[PDB]
C-alpha cells in the first residue's frame, strides 16, 4: 500500500496530512535522525541565578 | 516644619533681612531641602521571622535588605547578586519553610546559592532600622512573638 500526502484531494478528504507524516518529511529534507536537532536562538537566552530563560 | 517669623532661620521683614538671637525662642531651622529623601523603616521590638517582597533596581548589584542596630552598624543582611533584574525577590525568614526566590515574569528562580552567606549572620532582628540595598520599593509583613496573650 502507498500513502500519498503531497497531492491534491478532489473531495477535500482523500489525502490528509498527519503531523507524523510532516515530521518524517521534514527530517528527510534536512537530513536529521532522532539523535539530533535543528535549533536557533532568535534572541539570546537569559541566565538568572540557577535558571536559563 | 512650618516657617515662623522670628522663630525660624530666615532674613525677613525690613531689608536686608533680620534674624534675632533670643533666649529659648532664638532661631530653629524649619526643615531640610529635599526632606523626601529621608525614610526610616523602624524596628521597635525584637522580631523573629518576616515575609518581604523586595523590588530590585539595578541588575548585578547586591540587592536585598540589611539591618541596622541602634548605633548605625550592621549585624545581619540578606543580600543577593543576580545576573538580570528580577521583577521581585520573595524572602521568607520562617525557620520551617525558608523561601528565597527571585521572580521574573511567570518564572520562579531559587536565590539560595547567589545569597551572601557571610553577611546573613542571624534571623532574629533587633531594635534599630532596616535599610534597602539596590531596591526601588518594598512590602513587608512582620511576625513578632508573645509568650502569653
Amino acid at each position: 500500500t502507498i500513502k500519498n500526502f503531497t497531492f491534491f484531494s478532489p473531495n477535500s478528504t482523500e489525502f490528509p496530512v498527519g503531523s507524523n507524516n510532516d515530521g518524517k518529511l521534514y527530517m528527510m529534507l534536512t537530513g536529521m535522525d532522532y539523535r539530533t536537532i535543528r535549533r536557533k536562538d532568535w534572541s539570546s537566552p537569559l541566565n538568572t541565578a540557577l535558571n536559563v530563560q | 516644619g512650618k516657617v515662623i517669623a522670628g522663630m525660624s532661620k530666615i532674613y525677613g521683614g525690613t531689608a536686608p533681612g533680620n534674624y534675632k538671637y533670643i533666649k529659648g525662642t532664638s532661631y530653629t531651622y524649619y526643615g531640610e531641602s529635599d526632606i523626601d529623601r529621608l525614610s526610616r523603616w523602624d524596628i521597635k521590638e525584637e522580631i523573629f521571622s518576616f515575609m518581604g517582597i523586595l523590588y530590585p533596581k539595578l541588575p548585578k548589584t547586591p540587592a536585598g535588605v540589611r539591618f541596622l542596630d541602634d548605633i548605625g552598624n550592621e549585624y545581619t543582611a540578606i543580600v543577593f547578586k543576580t545576573e538580570q533584574v528580577q521583577d521581585y525577590i520573595l524572602i521568607n525568614t520562617d525557620v520551617n519553610d525558608e523561601t528565597y526566590q527571585g521572580w521574573k515574569g511567570t518564572t520562579a528562580l531559587n536565590l539560595f546559592p547567589v545569597m551572601d552567606f557571610e553577611r546573613y549572620r542571624t534571623r532574629i532582628i533587633e531594635k534599630g532600622q532596616m535599610e534597602l540595598i539596590n531596591l526601588s520599593k518594598a512590602e513587608f509583613k512582620i511576625k513578632r512573638k508573645a509568650d502569653f496573650v
